[PDB]
RNA sequence: GGAGGGCAAGUCAUGGUGCCAGCAGCCGCGGUAAUUCCAGCUCCAAUA
RNA sequence: GAGGUGAAAUUC
RNA sequence: GACGAUCAGAUACCGUC
RNA sequence: CGAGGAA
RNA sequence: ACCA
RNA sequence: UCCCU
RNA sequence: GGUGGUGGUGCAUGGCCGUUC
RNA sequence: GAACCUGCGGCUUAAUUUGACUCAACACGGG
RNA sequence: GCACGCGCGUUAC
RNA sequence: CACCGCCCGUCGCUUGUAGUAACGAAUGGUCUGGUGAACCUUCUGGACUGCGACAGCAAUGUUGCGGAAAAAUAAGUAAACCCUACCAUUUGGAACAACAAGAAGUCGUAA
RNA sequence: GAAUGAUUAGAGGUUCCGGGGUCGAAAUGACCUUGACCUAUUCUCAAACU
RNA sequence: GCCCAGUGCUCUGAAUGUCAAAGUGAAGAAAUUCAACCAAGCGCGGGUAAACGGCGGGAGUAACUAUGACUCUCUUAAGGUAGCCAAAUGCCUCGUCAUCUAAUUAGUGACG
RNA sequence: GCCAGUGAAAUA
RNA sequence: GGCUGGGGCGGCAC
RNA sequence: CCUAAG
RNA sequence: AGAACAAAAGGGUAAAAGC
RNA sequence: GCUUGUGGCAGUCAAGCGUUCAUAGCGACAUUGCUUUUUGAUUCUUCGAU
RNA sequence: GACCGUCGUGAGACAGGUUA
RNA sequence: GCCCGGAUAGCUCAGUCGGUAGAGCAGGGGAUUGAAAAUCCCCGUGUCCUUGGUUCGAUUCCGAGUCCGGGCACC
RNA sequence: GCCCGGAUAGCUCAGUCGGUAGAGCAGGGGAUUGAAAAUCCCCGUGUCCUUGGUUCGAUUCCGAGUCCGGGCACC
RNA sequence: GCCCGGAUAGCUCAGUCGGUAGAGCAGGGGAUUGAAAAUCCCCGUGUCCUUGGUUCGAUUCCGAGUCCGGGCACCA
């Protein structure tokens, strides 16, 4: 509860462990959070790395589609479908819109809608995890796409989601709570008023929980 | 015993009385207040008098009619009459300013039930009985 | 451009045709109403013929002037015939003799139907 | 009078220069108290009574004060230029 | 009115009186008629109920006759 | 469960005591229910409270509705028997109870409750003092 | 008024007061012919006229009484067709009055007269040879009337009236106007007719 | 043998279990069971004869009552027995045992008496009797009939039929019978 | 000097008038068939 | 809520 | 006297003072 | 004229 | 007559 | 049934 | 000087009829 | 209330025959 | 007889 | 002529009337304070005249005495007149006002 | 008896739209009386007309 | 006599809105600048005229004629009450009728 | 739990 | 405040 | 007074 | 060029200065 | 003190009154004037005495 | 100096009336 | 004495930017009543005050007199 | 002579902002009454003073005028 | 010139701590009625002043705008 407990959450969480001495190989921590928990559309997010630093961790199959030439902006690669004779039958209502949008990351495809999008495509998706964000939807989904795949920084969003990251073992306290927060930009403040906005969260390592509050 | 008293001695009593009770007969308060020489022909059983002028006056109650009447002027009394005209051309013969001899009608008081304020009645024309004048066969000038 | 009815002159020749008897040969008859017809087949006066003469000389002897005499009736039941056009008859209604010029077209029709017998109403109060 | 909100009026700034769109409102008033010269000294009396100063000041108004048009361009990045149109009354955009 | 005096007198037609076929007696002479007309003992003969009305010979002609 | 208020004394062979005063005007009715020392008010229902237009604010109606809103409030007090103290403005008026009277009782009656002694308290006076209207009174 | 005072002179050049004297106290003489009028042109000729001999200003009012006095006779012994009383004076100079308690006024206007030029005709009027006397005897009560004045003058022309032009006219038997050129013969001269004419017509105007 | 109504209707198919319209009701008697419903019976004669009248022929009369259009029960029986069978095909029952309870329903249980003193119109309770309640339940049923059947195809022998199966039913807003004796009932709990 | 009543005397199928002229002591007469007006007739009363 | 009237209304 | 109401009208028959 | 106001 |  | 007539 | 008159007075009247019933 | 019908009033008209006027006039004078 | 105002009725929605 | 009956007042209208009190005037009468004709009486006065004596016989004259006209006088009776109060009898007066009488005037309705 | 804009007055239309009349009276031809615009005339004016 | 709306005065009164200085909170690094509450007073409520003072106006409106106790009205607290006058207040005014004069722009008595 | 998720808005 | 056929009420040739 | 009455 | 050119009056203005 | 509108006062023309006739006696309209005890303008003389 | 009317909150103000 | 004003039947009284004359009451003939009031239709009655002008004509629009009718009169 | 205020249905007075216009009373026709009142239903009414101008449109906004009203004219 | 309150049906006004717009009266339709009231049912219309942001949405929440209402303070 951003009290003095961050490094109790940090320092004093940060050595845990379930057994004896503490091991004899490689670690692996950071720092819990999200995106901005808006509704992945009108405003929650920008532009500016904290770091934080990371990737995946699992997956990464996102979204972009719209036309026969989304196809191959999700071939040498790998995402979801939008397919072309859905958007007038089936490619968006709940668990539509859905599947091309409801993946774990986002959203890089382009835009094509008209006069359909106030309850349907383009809308039904929004805060579930899509709604047309900013992925420098021109040239592909792949350049843009090093804010879809890795480095990073921490994309975050879609539905909460991002990364965190300082050191490795045993070498941080002040600036490993101050290192989580560090491990946090455009994602824990931002513009106009943006120190906080939420309730509550998460972090550890491995070892066992953080903050306790 | 009743109101009055029956005393020999009380004669004085019973006879003020009587002078006294008897102020209210009007006949009697009449005569006693010198209201005959009053009237218009100061007691007078008749006047002489001038035409001031022939009027005409309308009939009371159910009757509905022009009486003939002539406005005179006493002689020595110098007062204003109404004085009905007899019968009918009556009229005919009162020319203005003519000398007429006036009466009363029935009492001096109420005029005959259907005239109005006129107390008198038209006996002579320039000295000439009208009911003369009123049959061919006696006068006329 | 005008013309007339049945031909003012077939007429002429149908009334006055061969047989020139009753008022209304049997040929008018044939173009009359039924109520016409019913009259004339049923029993028409010869007072009604006496008159007819009588629009005769005043058709003929008056000058192209224009001037027809006067024809003067109560048979306000007679129906125009033929040759009863082009004069103009009193008629009779109630107070006087009305005067009509005959036209091609008050014929077949009762003679009364000229001579206004009341003079409708005009209004206020 | 009808203006027009924002209307490529050439100008500059520079660091521009040319024309640029600008968004065009009206000028406003601002608070003083407490800071102004006008104040620092103005603060007086003199000073166990008073009365004021030479002009406080009760003239006789004209009954139409001025717009202040304030265009102001974005490229440009600056600034915030003053203009002045002289008719009242008046309003902005109609038209 | 005024002008409208004696409007009657002025408008009655006047008749004559019937002059006298003969005299009428004046003095003990009338007054001996009248007791002979009514008062004669054939008058108080009839009943004194049924006896009639010294003028019911309104001059009547016809019932002037019938009595005498 | 509740929490009722009357004493901490129960017994459906223990009477509980309410001393209910009922004033019947012919234009108000009022129905009281108080300690019977009469110092400390509990429950108070008026024909008023009861309905809408001001004329009936009498009522046969208003005397039953009144009177089974204050019964029901009473085995709440976990009183079950009332003295009744009867009056209607005796003062210098018309010393009679008005019509709200043998309908409020009536009611108490039916709904249940049990009554003690009845009184009539309607004040009346030793003299007098000038009535209503004057020397003719309500002409009309 | 204000009796003849600001009367027959100058003082002041003519101030024709129209557009720049706006208040025109509205004129006097609103006639003009007063009489025979729609007349023939021939009828009604020998024309005697009334010619005012002195630079004056015959006032406004008083062409008034002009007329007044001249119809009345010209009528009331000739009839309504005898007269036709031409105007030809009328009244334009509006003059003025006067009313800081006496310095520096100018007049506001205050009736319209007009100038009589010592020769001009004034209330001049025309008839035919049977009203000599009649007109002439008449016209006397105006030069009685009107500041006078007065020429009774019995006149010609022309052609306002008979009018000598006497001889012109009396030979003008044949036409009226023009005359003037020799071409659109729309004046029905007689008689032909165009033809004939337009032949003699350019028949010249080749002769040069 | 059983005399069935129309031919096709046990009058034994019903029983009146209040006691209130036992004797005010026709259903009972064995002079009752009739086949058709004229009788051109001699009701109407005594203070309470109309008692004795087979309950249809009571509706058929009530039934022809319009003016011009009425006056002649031949038609009218018709129209009530086509509206039997009509009430039949949709709940099968023995449409007496269904006229008969609507018969029960509709008529209103009170009454304010109009009571006017000097202008102002007050009004009391009043316990509506039996013999009224059978007569206003009926005359109730039909006079709703009409109101719709008016200027619709809908048929009397349709539009009764709708009603006499709400009406038993109590179906306040299918029943323009009920619904007066509903009103009636509150207007007279206001009154009283 | 009267003739509806008081107050003796017309029940004239009389003429004129039409709430006008007028009568009438008091009742009341009179507004087109007046028993009271004007007048005829006949009656009554007191009678130089 | 009283009060007051046929109803109500100023009134408390 | 001041007010409500009632009346076509109410400084009146009712009502508040 | 579409079932007809005060009566 | 009003009541239905 | 006596309210209305 | 009559006849005749759906001409006037129902307040001059018979006869008849309506109303109070 | 509606359109016709018939009586009464009214207003017209050469003339619109006239009686009757709250039940006790008005399809009544057999209209 | 018709700008209309009444009273029996006839036909009907 | 019977509630569509009677009927009251305001104001108005129509036709009229001059009362009671006061005041004015007229006639008459009385009081108050004065002026005061005339005449009875009174004190005067004494033309004129009668007588006696003396101047002459006489007209006349002196004086004594007596009667006695005008004049004048005081007290008195007191006419008229005036002033100061009061009585009686008559008679007078007006616009507006007032009173009297009447009605299917007007507004309402008291009884 | 020139532009313009004012204003007098009658004349002539072999003239058109209407208010009065006529053989008159319902697409009445035809003349008719006041206005309504020409046409050759008459009368008198202009700072802001020539 | 009637008017408490106006101006004044004056009462516990109003469930609520302003309302200064200190005192409090919030923000800067302070200076300082925003806040909230806050006595009276104000404004809201009541009484008050032997307190200042006030006291309307037009339409219709029969029983010749003019007429208003009649009603209609638009209306501000209230719409001049007893009483009283051409008066030391009355404009027109020398008011109109009397009365006192030979005569009255004076007097007095009337009338609104 | 969540990839499923409805509804007015999904949580350890 | 002023200009003002003298001041003023008025009007603004302030 | 005119965003066009620029 | 009798109109039109916001608004007074005058100037001006016709492929326009009017639409 | 000018000026004289306004006041007052005379005057020409003769349509009219004057019953017959314009002028005995008066005169509409229109027009010429005198007057300085009205009144109105004006501000020259006199508030540094009327 | 002093009445009244009439305007004015007041002071006063009336080519209003009244008196010394 | 100058400033406005009305003049209209038997008596009290209105008038397209002139061209025609009216109700009211008196009034006589009716409808009406039992008769009458009241009321409703009808009659009637005149240089619209005398002069001069304007017009085709004036009661009217003009101008003066005229009678009676409200507002102005040493210092 | 100066400054003010209106005017709207037959009458007394509402209303508008530039589109619409009203109420009360009167009145016309039925109903109740024996008949009138009262009362009850039904109904119709407007150059928004004349006047030019603006405007797409004027009762309404300007400019002029008529009428009926009120208010100043002091030294 | 500051400081409070409001903007809703034709009128006067309620009104989630973001999910519906509701009274009372007027107006209208009907029953009742000697007349008029009062009664008694049934209805009628809403950018919830405007413009954007918060939210899945918002009469509501916040900023800003115009208007009206309150108040309090000065004025050379």
């Amino acid at each position: 509860i951003t009290s003095s407990q961050v490094r109790e959450h940090v320092k004093e969480l940060l050595k845990y462990s379930n057994e004896t001495k503490k091991r004899n190989f490689l670690e692996t921590v950071e720092l819990q959070v999200g995106l901005k928990n808006y509704d992945p559309q009108r405003d929650k997010r920008f532009s500016g790395s904290l770091k934080l630093p990371n990737c995946p961790r699992p997956n990464m199959s996102i979204c972009i589609f719209g036309d026969a030439f989304d196809v191959d902006r999700a071939k040498s690669c790998g995402v979801d479908a939008m397919s072309v004779d859905d958007l007038k039958k089936l490619n968006k209502n709940k668990k539509l819109i859905k599947k091309l949008s409801k993946k774990y990351n986002a959203f890089i495809a382009s835009e094509v809608l008209i006069k359909q999008v106030p309850r349907l495509l383009g809308p039904q998706l929004s805060k579930a995890g899509k709604f047309p964000t900013p992925v420098s939807h021109n040239d592909d989904l792949y350049g843009k796409v090093t804010d879809v795949r890795s480095t990073i920084k921490f994309q975050l969003k879609k539905v909460l989601c991002l990364a965190v990251a300082v050191g490795n073992v045993e070498m941080e306290e002040d600036v490993l709570v101050n290192q989580i927060l560090m491990s946090v930009n455009f994602f824990v403040s931002l513009l106009k008023k943006n120190w906080q906005n939420v309730g509550s969260l998460v972090v550890k390592s491995s070892m066992g929980p953080a903050f306790r509050l | 015993g009743v109101g009055k008293p029956r005393g020999i001695r009380a004669g004085r009593k019973l006879a003020r009385h009587r002078k006294d009770q008897r102020w209210a007969d009007n006949d009697f308060n009449k005569r006693l207040l010198g209201s005959r020489w009053r009237n218009p022909f100061m007691g007078a059983s008749h006047a002489k008098g001038l035409v001031t002028e022939k009027i005409g006056i309308e009939s009371k109650q159910p009757n509905s009619a022009v009486r003939k009447c002539v406005r005179v002027l006493l002689r020595k009394n110098s007062k204003k009459i109404a004085a009905f005209v007899p019968m009918d051309g009556c009229l005919n013969f009162l020319a203005e300013n003519d000398e007429v001899l006036v009466a009363g009608l029935g009492r001096q008081g109420h005029a005959v039930g259907d005239i109005p304020g006129v107390r008198f009645k038209v006996v002579c024309v320039k000295g000439i009985s009208l009911l003369a004048l009123f049959k061919g066969k006696k006068e006329k000038r | 451009f005008t013309f007339r009815g049945k031909g003012l002159e077939e007429l002429t020749a149908l009334a006055s045709g061969s047989n020139s008897e009753k008022l209304i040969s049997d040929e008018l008859a044939a173009l009359f109403d039924a109520k016409t017809r019913r009259r004339v087949k049923r029993g028409i006066s010869e007072k009604y013929a006496k008159f007819v003469n009588k629009v005769r000389r005043s058709k003929e002897k008056c000058p192209a002037g224009e001037k027809p005499v006067p024809v003067k009736t109560h048979y306000r039941s007679m129906i125009v015939i033929p040759e009863l056009v082009g004069g103009i008859v009193g008629v009779y209604n109630g107070k006087e003799f009305v005067n009509v010029e005959v036209k091609f077209d008050m014929i077949g029709k009762y003679l009364a139907e000229f001579a206004m017998t009341y003079k409708p109403t005009t209004h206020g109060k | 009078v009808n203006v027009p909100k924002t209307r490529k009026t050439y100008c500059k700034g520079k660091t521009c220069r040319k024309h640029t769109q600008h968004k065009v409102t009206q000028y406003k008033a601002g608070k003083a108290s407490l800071f102004a010269q006008g104040k620092r000294r103005y603060d007086r009396k003199q000073s166990g009574f008073g009365g004021q100063t030479k002009p406080v000041f009760h003239k006789k108004a004209k009954t139409t004060k001025k717009v202040v048009l304030r265009l102001e361009c974005v490229k440009c990045k600056t600034r915030a230029q003053l203009t002045l149109k002289r008719c009242k009354h008046f309003e902005l955009g109609g038209e | 009115t005024l002008a409208k005096a004696g409007k009657v007198r002025k408008q009655t037609p006047k008749v004559e009186k019937k002059d006298k076929p003969r005299k009428t007696p004046k003095g003990r002479s009338y007054k001996r008629i009248l007791y002979n007309r009514r008062y004669a003992p054939h008058i108080l003969a009839t009943d004194p109920k049924k006896r009639k009305s010294p003028n019911w010979h309104a001059g009547k002609k016809e019932k002037m006759d019938a009595a005498a | 469960e509740v929490i009722s208020y009357g004493p901490p004394n129960v017994g459906a062979n223990e009477n509980v005591f309410g001393v209910c005063h009922i004033m019947a005007t012919w234009n108000d009715t009022f129905i009281h229910v108080t300690d019977l020392s009469g110092r400390e008010t509990l429950v108070r229902v008026t024909g008023g409270m009861k309905v809408k237009a001001d004329r009936e604010e009498s009522s046969p109606y208003a005397a039953m509705q009144a009177a089974i809103d204050v019964v029901n409030r009473c085995k709440e007090l976990k009183i079950n028997a009332l003295h009744i103290k009867l009056r209607a403005k005796g003062g210098v008026e018309t010393k009679q109870p008005g019509p709200g009277a043998q309908s409020a009782l009536r009611a108490l009656a039916r709904s249940g409750m049990k009554i003690g002694r009845i009184e009539d308290v309607t004040p009346i006076p030793t003299d007098s003092t000038r009535r209503e209207g004057g020397r003719r009174g309500r002409r009309l | 008024r204000r009796p003849a005072r600001c009367y027959r002179y100058q003082k002041n050049k003519p101030y024709p007061k129209s557009r720049y004297n706006r208040a025109v106290p509205d004129s006097k003489i609103r006639i003009y012919d007063l009489g025979k009028k729609k007349a023939t042109v021939d009828e009604f000729p020998l024309c005697v006229h009334l010619v005012s001999n002195e630079l004056e200003q015959l006032s406004s009012e008083a062409l008034e009484a002009a007329r007044i006095c001249a119809n009345k006779y010209m009528t009331t012994v000739s009839g309504r067709d005898a007269f036709h009383l031409r105007v030809r004076v009328h009244p334009f100079h509006v003059l003025r009055i006067n009313k800081q308690g006496m310095r520096g006024a100018w007049g506001k206007p205050h009736g319209l007269a007009a100038r009589v030029d010592i020769g001009q005709i004034i209330f001049s009027v025309r008839t035919k040879d049977s009203n000599k006397d009649v007109v002439v005897e008449g016209l006397r009560r105006a030069r009685y009337k009107f500041p006078g004045q007065q020429k009774i003058i019995l006149s010609k022309k022309w052609g306002f009236t008979n009018l000598d032009r006497p001889e012109y006219l009396k030979k003008r038997e044949a036409g009226e106007v023009k005359d003037d050129g020799a071409f659109v013969k729309f004046l029905s001269k007689k008689g032909s007719l165009e033809n004939n004419i337009r032949e003699f017509p350019e028949y010249f105007a080749a002769q040069a | 043998t059983q005399p069935k109504l129309f031919g096709k209707w046990n009058y034994d198919e019903v029983k009146i279990q209040d006691p209130c319209f036992q004797n005010y009701i026709a259903c009972t008697t064995t002079k009752s069971q009739v086949f058709v419903p004229h009788t051109a019976g001699r009701y109407q004669v005594k203070k309470f004869r109309k008692t004795q009248c087979p309950i249809v022929e009571r509706l058929i009369g009530t039934l022809m009552f319009h003016g011009r259009n009425a006056g002649k029960k031949a038609l009218c029986i018709k129209v009530v027995k086509n509206a039997f069978e009509i009430i039949h095909l949709v709940t099968g029952r023995n449409p007496l045992e269904v006229f008969v309870g609507a018969v029960q329903n509709a008529g209103p249980r009170e009454d304010s008496t109009r009571i006017g003193t000097a202008g102002v119109v007050r009004k009391q309770a009043v316990d509506v009797a039996p013999m009224r309640r059978v007569n206003l339940a009926i005359y109730f049923i039909i006079k709703g009939c009409r109101e719709s059947a008016f200027k619709s195809m809908r048929s009397i022998a349709e539009t009764l039929a709708d009603e006499i199966i709400n009406a038993e039913k109590n179906n306040t807003q299918s029943s323009w019978a009920i619904r007066k004796k509903d009103e009636i009932e509150k207007v007279a709990k206001g009154n009283r």
